[PDB]
């Protein structure tokens, strides 16, 4: 009733590598920032399988410092380290009226998280080509 | 005068050729071929389905593309899936947007 | 009966260095039967008959059934712009009796490439 | 070449008067049988009245062509001072084809389409 439906930006952050040293657990999070108004629903899907609500705790929106109209919130999930050692990517969903689809998804796993090795083996051949 | 042979955007290649007039010499003009490619560096074997491994080996046949899992995205074409999100009591079986600014209706 | 094959042969440099003329041919071969038409088109306007000479469909020693033919002159300083001297072939064993192929002065062996390819992380959409 | 089955070599003779020239193919010191090549009959030239031109076509497989060989074309006509000339070919008869390939790695550097 007087708030513009600004694009709700969603980011995914994986557990730090230092946390994966004692081999105890891990912690993924998804943050939503720069949106209006409040009442945004967020949860995680595990390869299309719904996740138990009690396994994770989300935050409550609060006004953004720089832009009072924009709000932001966080959602945090804790998993075992061997679960990520086996891959098992997840995705964080959003439910805000600003998006025409009201939903966006992401993907986080070992491969997408800071690839230290770059195996690039591009092949180029037939420089003349058949382009007519 | 630069002539563009093929500008296939699925592989994001700009194959094109030019002729360069030499100095006061017999007109055996040289032939030149500038090529430029773009690699995502962060995408996967399947550009839409979020299950394929990361893009490791790349093949660029400079004749095949001039006529097929093209690597990069497109300005408008994209593939998208559907989430089981319910949004409380009011059920919302809503189609999604995997690529922002690229999966917009067009 | 089968698919004709057409190729383009640019004039040799040793002919051009004399600064007198150039000869361009598109060889058609590996076709059956005989009596295949050839036409010379440039810039959309028909080319006069006298400036080109067309051979006859003789057989070749390797393929008995298949036949081959030939067609062929411009001033030395005219081919520098190319004009690509299109030749079209009309054969019965063709989809629309048209298998046009053409080569310009720019088209041919490349002296140098200076292929400069870029690559970066911020990609994936062919920006 | 790009279909990898066989190749054809062509020898052109131009601008001779009168007619009755002779052509054949010399293979690294030994001649080849006549049926392996086809020689076009003499034909009057359109522009030059007294001159004539002719073709010689020889077909040979690509697999052996991947080896060097000589494949020389020899012609005999009275106008030549020694009445006989010849030329030769090879896959290496091309040009050096200088490369100037440049590659950039950094994502930081500004890129344009």
């Amino acid at each position: 009733k007087g708030v513009a439906l600004h694009r709700p930006d969603v980011y995914l952050l994986p557990p730090a590598r230092e946390q994966l040293n004692l081999r105890e657990s891990a912690t993924i999070t998804c943050l939503v920032t720069g949106f209006s108004p409040a009442d945004v629903f967020v949860q995680w899907m595990q390869r299309g399988q719904p996740l138990s609500p009690e396994k994770y705790v989300t935050s409550a929106p609060m006004p953004e410092p720089q832009a009072p109209g924009r709000y932001f919130a966080h959602s945090i999930l804790t998993v075992s380290e061997e679960e990520w050692n086996t891959g098992e990517t997840y995705t964080c969903v959003v439910a805000h009226e600003a998006l025409p689809n009201r939903v966006t998804e992401r993907t986080v796993d070992k491969s997408t998280g800071k690839p230290t090795l770059y195996n690039v083996s591009l092949v180029m051949s037939d420089t003349a080509g058949t382009c007519y | 005068e630069r002539i563009v042979l093929v500008d296939n955007k699925c592989k994001c290649a700009r194959i094109t050729s030019r002729i360069i007039r030499s100095s006061e010499d017999p007109n055996e003009d040289i032939v030149e071929r500038n090529i430029r490619i773009i690699v995502p560096l962060n995408n996967r074997e399947n550009i839409s389905d979020p299950t394929s491994p990361l893009r490791t080996r790349f093949v660029y046949h400079l004749s095949d593309l001039c006529k097929e899992t093209c690597y990069t995205y497109d300005r408008n074409k994209c593939y998208t899936a559907v989430v089981p999100l319910v949004y409380g009591g009011e059920t919302k079986m809503v189609e999604t947007a995997l690529t922002p600014d690229a999966c917009y209706p067009d």
